[PDB]
């Protein structure tokens, strides 16, 4: 499919202007005008909110706006009020009868000020090895730009695919996020490391702030 | 007003057949157009299959193409999907959608979508590990303090806390699935170092496949 | 009196092109300045009268008729023209005709799959006579030995729908058309201007 391509994020301050971009084939946006833009806050079904010719349905906003340039289309969004911040996506219609949708693009508002992450290690050693499996993992805590990397280092060597992570969603009483990491490995491989870290690069910290401890000290 | 409903979507196991439907009220169903659209979990949006006001014209994606069929009874202001050899990529959440005076063609109205995914492993239940408070952890008077849980296949969970009384500084983080095929979740409270001499901290999970509940302490570790 | 051209122009639905709904206009105020100044209409050509003069106009009665036809047809109906629905479906008078109307609907006409219920006169005996309308939906075979006897389907059939699909792109698009007739001196005016 020729999903169109979308920008994977943007952000803006408060009452800004802001732009999203979509781009396809000379015959996904091309020619045909029929292009589409849809809302979706977290948990609930998506919304609509530009058609064809940069039409705007009724009982929304006029802050929406929309553009086409040939193999591109774009939406520009202004006055920024912190609940923009819902994932935008593009539609089209193509020939042969087809839809697409683009990739999707998040958008974050600076709503407040910057908040530092306060982050934690922790082995979950002694019953997880009991039961036959080894995992380690980094916390990161109620920090606010989220668009905070995690990098997971043993023996000072980088790994990756081998850990899963998960964000919280926005804390309401501060727009605070935190994030938890974790990775796994086998009771042998596990045993033949001797350190363990978990390094973190983020918006939210003037310098990379990385943790670690040996498995033998203990 | 106008409102859309979908029913019927849950787990199965691969290869298997289902059947998804979604009702309409509010206007003339039988006038415009119904669509799906499904959302695989963290990922965007993708069109699976629309369906003609006459019902005598269908289109489908290449990835379901033959292998799903759309179907509508107008008289009745309901639509339906028929879905067979389901594989490990339809693990998504399918919404119904229809066109309005605004364009035949908009995905003007939608539903709230049913989740659906094709698992072979069993609905085995959390066992839940502690983390361990250590030096690494506690610093500046503070600490955190974590539970961990293995795998396991069923969607519902939920962590309880001595804090469950009052939430403050307490996390339930959405659950991920393992390579395994199984949701695992972790869960974490911040509290200060006094606490951690003074007073017991233990989280007990609970999973609706089974009411046999599993519960474990958080110790400072010397380590 | 206000004039009843809001559920004209937006009645929602209109007829098909071979049955042609008429509705008479009586007793009204026409605000054709208005109306005339607004931008959704495509295409306000008008027939000995001009569409600004209108309102200082006050004719006694006046038809509006309403169908909907394809973009490269819209130009058919117009005074003088030829062809297959000038021809079969609406002929329009040789003579005055007053302001034709169209814009484009394909948002509400056209459908996914096509829209079939919508139909055009495919061929006919004769050509009809301006403003004449006919319902007559019989198989043309006239039986005989060029073809199959009367009753039969082996000579097609009258009538076959447009299909209006959003893919048929701004060449074949649905465009709505009302059609306003005037006519003088036979009665003493009833509807005039602001
Ligand atoms: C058909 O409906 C449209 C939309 O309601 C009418 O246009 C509106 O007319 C009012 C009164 O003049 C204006 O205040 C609105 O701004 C118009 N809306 C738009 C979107 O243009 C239209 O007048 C109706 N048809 C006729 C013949 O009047």
């Amino acid at each position: 499919q020729s999903a169109l391509t979308q920008p994977a994020s943007v952000s803006g301050s408060p009452g800004q202007s802001i732009t999203i971009s979509c781009t396809g084939t000379s015959s996904d946006v091309g020619g045909y005008n029929y292009v589409s833009w849809y809302q979706q806050h977290p948990g609930k079904a998506p919304k609509l909110m530009i058609y064809d010719v940069s039409k705007r349905p009724s009982g929304v906003s006029n802050r929406f706006s929309g553009s086409k340039s040939g193999n591109t289309a774009s939406l520009t969004i202004s006055g920024l009020q912190s609940e923009d911040e819902a994932d935008y996506y593009c539609n089209s219609l193509t020939s042969i009868s087809t839809w697409v949708f683009g990739g999707g693009t998040k958008l974050t508002v600076l709503g407040r000020t910057v908040a530092a992450p306060s982050v934690f290690i922790f082995p979950p050693s002694d019953e997880q090895l009991k039961s036959g499996t080894a995992s380690v993992v980094c916390l990161l805590n109620n920090f606010y730009p989220r668009e905070a990397k995690v990098q997971w280092k043993v023996d000072n060597a980088l790994q990756s695919g081998n850990s899963q992570e998960s964000v919280t969603e926005q804390d309401s009483k501060d727009s605070t996020y935190s994030l938890s990491s974790t990775l796994t490995l086998s009771k042998a491989d596990y045993e033949k490391h001797k350190v363990y870290a978990c390094e973190v690069t983020h918006q939210g910290l003037s310098s990379p702030v990385t943790k670690s401890f040996n498995r033998g000290e203990c | 007003q106008v409102q859309l409903v979908e029913s019927g979507g849950g787990v199965v196991q691969p290869g298997r057949s289902l059947r998804l439907s979604c009702a309409a009220s509010g206007f003339t169903f039988s006038n415009y157009a119904m669509y799906w659209v499904r959302q695989a979990p963290g990922k965007g949006l993708e069109w699976v299959a629309v369906i003609s006001y006459d019902g005598s014209n269908k289109y489908y994606a290449d990835s379901v193409k033959g292998r799903f069929t759309i179907s509508r009874d107008n008289s009745k202001n309901t639509l339906y999907l028929q879905m067979n050899s389901l594989r490990t990529e339809d693990t998504a959440v399918y919404y119904c959608a229809s066109g309005s005076d605004y364009g035949d063609y908009l995905l003007v109205y939608w539903g709230q979508g049913t989740l659906v995914t094709v698992s072979s492993a069993s609905t085995k239940g959390p066992s839940v590990f502690p983390l361990a408070p250590s030096s690494k952890s506690t610093s500046g008077g503070t600490a955190a303090l974590g539970c961990l849980v293995k795998d396991y296949f069923p969607e519902p969970v939920t962590v309880s806390w001595n804090s469950g009384a009052l939430t403050s500084g307490v996390h339930t983080f959405p659950a991920v699935l393992q390579s395994s095929g199984l949701y695992s979740l972790s869960s974490v409270v911040t509290v200060p170092s006094s606490s951690l001499g003074t007073q017991t901290y233990i989280c007990n999970v609970n999973h609706k496949p089974s009411n046999t509940k599993v519960d474990k302490k958080v110790e400072p570790k010397s380590c | 009196n206000l004039c009843p051209f809001g559920e004209v122009f937006n009645a929602t639905r209109f007829a098909s092109v071979y049955a042609w709904n008429r509705k008479r206009i009586s007793n009204c105020v026409a605000d054709y300045s208005v109306l005339y100044n607004s931008a959704s209409f495509s295409t306000f050509k008008c027939y000995g009268v001009s569409p600004t003069k209108l309102n200082d106009l006050c004719f006694t009665n006046v038809y509006a008729d309403s169908f909907v036809i394809r973009g490269d047809e819209v130009r058919q109906i117009a005074p003088g023209q030829t062809g297959k629905i000038a021809d079969y479906n609406y002929k329009l008078p040789d003579d005055f005709t007053g302001c034709v109307i169209a814009w484009n609907s394909n948002n509400l006409d056209s459908k996914v799959g096509g829209n079939y219920n919508y139909l055009y006169r495919l061929f006919r005996k004769s050509n009809l006579k301006p403003f004449e309308r006919d319902i007559s939906t019989e198989i043309y075979q006239a039986g005989s030995t060029p073809c199959n006897g009367v009753e039969g389907f082996n000579c097609y059939f009258p009538l076959q729908s447009y299909g209006f699909q959003p893919t048929y792109g701004v060449g074949y698009q649905p465009y709505r058309v009302v059609v306003l007739s005037f006519e003088l001196l036979h009665a003493p005016a009833t509807v005039c201007g602001p």
